[PDB]
RNA sequence: GAGAGCCCCAGCGAGAAAACGGCCCCGCC
């Protein structure tokens, strides 16, 4: 679960019902695969800047 | 920072620089959002009175996108120690919001358990600042990666008690660790290319010493007060 | 864990030349 490659979660993890969960940072929005995280705006927490 | 690289251009946006009445730096800060700042407690007591600069890559030359932000409330923790550093933690609220741009964005908040696990766990993290070069403060902001080092060998390397609000982390006898200036920075643990918030640069037995270690706020151990700080 | 006693309180309250205990976070029978 959480514990083989973060559950396939681009940031936070955890498990519930023996299932893995994927959440992420304020500023962000869970994509629709449940998976990754997505900024909602030009600059999200913990991105280096490039314009 | 002694030995690290230089952050170029965009690497290190989360840096924050406490400035004097001189407008010069005497400690770091980690810009937490638009209105926030963590920074260490006992750089509280280096200034009579101070402000916060963002987007700053060199104090010699002041040349675009710096900007200076008064602080409206100061949030030191009322558990800090000045005899032993315990505690090392405020969080600052400026009275004017930063405008994210170029060399100015946040560094994320980790959830508790998730950082214990996932970024605790990983070989190293960065620390940057505008410190000493070696044990003399850059003019550049510079960056390090520094390995994490477990707690057993953090408190046989120390000559002063290592509590559960810290950590060590950097090398045994290679010449790259924080120094003077650099206390509030930033430390942060990458994953997956995203910068979350693991320390605070605290102190250290000089700087890049043989057998000994930076020493870190722990900042899982306060995760849940950043939050009644910033609610 | 839980009660309780004290300590702390540069945040929300209240008050009296702007580090000066009701509540959130937190410390030591
Ligand atoms: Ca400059
Ligand atoms: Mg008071
Ligand atoms: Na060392």
């Amino acid at each position: 679960l959480c514990s083989l490659d973060n559950g396939d979660c681009d940031q936070f993890c955890h498990e519930e019902q023996n299932s893995v969960v994927c959440s992420c940072a304020r500023g962000y929005t869970l994509a629709d695969n449940g998976k990754a995280c997505i900024p909602t705006g030009p600059y999200p927490c913990g991105k280096q800047t490039l314009e | 920072i002694v030995g690290g690289q230089e952050c170029k251009d965009g690497e290190c946006p989360w840096q924050a620089l406490l400035i004097n009445e001189e407008n010069e730096g005497f400690c770091g800060g980690t810009i937490l959002s638009e209105f926030y700042i963590l920074t260490a407690a006992h750089c509280l007591y280096q200034a009579k009175r101070f402000k916060v600069r963002v987007g700053d890559r060199n104090t010699e030359q002041e040349e675009g996108g710096e900007a200076v932000h008064e602080v409206e409330v100061v949030i030191k923790h009322n558990r800090f120690t000045k005899e032993t550093y315990d505690f090392d933690i405020a969080v600052l609220r400026l009275k004017t919001p930063i405008t994210f741009r170029m060399n100015v964005a946040p560094a994320c908040l980790p959830e508790r358990d998730w950082a214990e696990s996932t970024l605790m766990t990983q070989k190293t993290g960065i620390v940057s600042g505008f410190g000493r070069t070696h044990e003399r403060q850059s003019t550049r902001l510079k960056m390090l990666e520094v390995p994490y080092v477990d707690r057993n060998s953090c408190k046989l390397s120390s000559s002063f008690i290592i509590t559960q609000n810290m950590f060590c982390a950097g090398y045994d006898t290679k010449q790259e660790d924080a120094c003077q200036g650099d206390a509030g920075g930033p430390h942060v643990t990458r994953f997956k290319d995203t910068y979350f918030v693991t320390g605070i640069v605290s102190w250290g037995e000089g700087c890049a010493r043989k057998g000994k270690y930076g020493i870190y706020t722990k900042v899982t151990a306060f995760l849940k007060w950043i939050d009644r700080s910033m609610k």
